[PDB]
């Protein structure tokens, strides 16, 4: 077989410790899903520095507190727009996932509140900036500086999936590298609690799975498909399925084509081919063996997985930091006053928050 | 190239969801 003796037990052993954890996890999880917490802090205790980053759901600043000196990025949501754009249950639901998950590559929330007129979540500052930005820039990642990014996905769904979280919206766009170099993933306001399947069209067109595009009932098994988008993206710098329009986009996606560069390693191509499987019978993340069809896949055979959870693994790029409350790695933006309101909007609809 | 046609496609920059 491909495995003697010794490497096959420690790798049963090493799947079996993983059901451990998750089960230990899962029961964590629920404990802080049922009892949760809540208006941890208020916002004259920070100082507001420079945004971050911009959504129709408002505005992500950094901020310092000023009884502790920390620095903190706050997201500042508009009640009345998150109300016109029917965002109430998504952002609900963010944060009573960011307040229940825990871990190493998810945000951490470390307050909310809410006044007359803004909801409040206050998280990590993760300074080295978006993915987006250095796979922009850098051009194309190589295939270790992916495959090190990638395991912390693969980890990172193989957590939230056993939480029956789906999360749907992977892209570099929303994953944030930390001063170690490593990932953090922060938006969780598509992720929904799906044992079985869900329906939404949701998500961002070049990383849909066939599925969603074919207005079907779908499973975790989108993520598997954009992991397979995400790592063909950072290794060669553009996704696989695009155009000028989305509808054309989509038309690409559903066709079960894909090209690869010559770059690409044929282990990559390999596991790409079965992570953009447009057959759910046939997609990695989605068979009898889980998520160990892509763990113990030969594209992966150098990573040590424990050692990316401990984050012992020594990172391929380290952004520049400068110090704290350096905001060199995001871009620039229109900064715009935070005005509360004598009179309180939407006290009903976020009455939870 | 490949390349040439992502550039062409106008969605080099920062993606927005469908909502
Ligand atoms: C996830 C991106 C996605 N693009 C749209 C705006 C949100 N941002 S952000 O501003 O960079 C951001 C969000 C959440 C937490 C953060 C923590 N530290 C630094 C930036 C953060």
């Amino acid at each position: 077989g491909h495995m003697g003796n010794a490497a096959a037990a420690k790798k049963g052993s090493e799947q079996e410790s993983v059901k451990e954890f998750l089960a230990k996890a899962k029961e964590e999880f629920l404990k802080k899903w049922e009892s949760p917490s809540q208006n941890t802090a208020q916002l004259d205790h920070f100082d507001r520095i420079k945004t971050l980053g911009t959504g129709s759901f408002g505005r992500v600043m950094l901020v310092k507190h000023k009884e502790t000196g920390n620095h903190y990025a706050m997201k500042i949501l508009d009640k009345q727009k998150v109300v016109k754009l029917k965002q109430i249950e998504h952002t609900l639901n963010e944060k009573r996932i960011l307040q229940a998950v825990n871990f190493p590559f998810l945000v951490k929330l470390e307050f909310s509140f809410k006044d007359n007129s803004n909801l409040y979540m206050v998280m990590e500052y993760v300074p080295g900036g978006e993915m987006f930005s250095h796979l922009r820039r850098i051009g194309r990642f190589s295939e270790p500086h992916a495959r090190f990014y990638a395991a912390q996905i693969v980890l990172t769904f193989e957590y939230l999936h056993s939480l029956d979280l789906i999360y749907r919206d992977l892209k570099p766009e929303n994953l944030l590298i930390d001063q170690q170099g490593y990932i953090q993933v922060t938006d969780f306001g598509f992720a929904k609690r799906v044992k079985g399947r869900t329906w939404t069209l949701c998500g961002t067109p070049e990383y849909l799975a066939p599925e969603i595009i074919l207005s079907k009932g779908y499973n975790k098994a989108v993520d598997w498909w954009a992991l397979g988008v995400l790592i063909y993206e950072m290794a060669a710098g553009y996704p696989p399925f695009f155009a000028d329009q989305p509808i054309q986009i989509y038309e690409k996606i559903v066709s079960g084509k894909v090209r690869f560069p010559s770059h690409f390693s044929s282990d990559l191509k390999d596991l790409l081919r079965n992570l953009l499987q447009v057959d759910l019978t046939k997609r990695f993340g989605n068979l009898k063996n889980g998520v160990n069809d892509i763990k113990n896949h030969k594209w992966f055979a150098t990573t040590d997985w424990i050692a990316i959870y401990q984050r012992k693994v020594e990172a391929p790029f380290i952004p520049k930091f400068k110090g704290p409350g350096d905001t060199s790695n995001f871009d620039d933006y229109e900064e715009e006053e935070i005005r509360v309101s004598i009179n309180e909007k939407c006290g009903k609809e976020f009455t939870e928050f | 190239t490949t390349y040439a046609d992502f550039i062409a496609s106008g969605r080099t920059g920062r993606r927005n969801a469908i909502h």
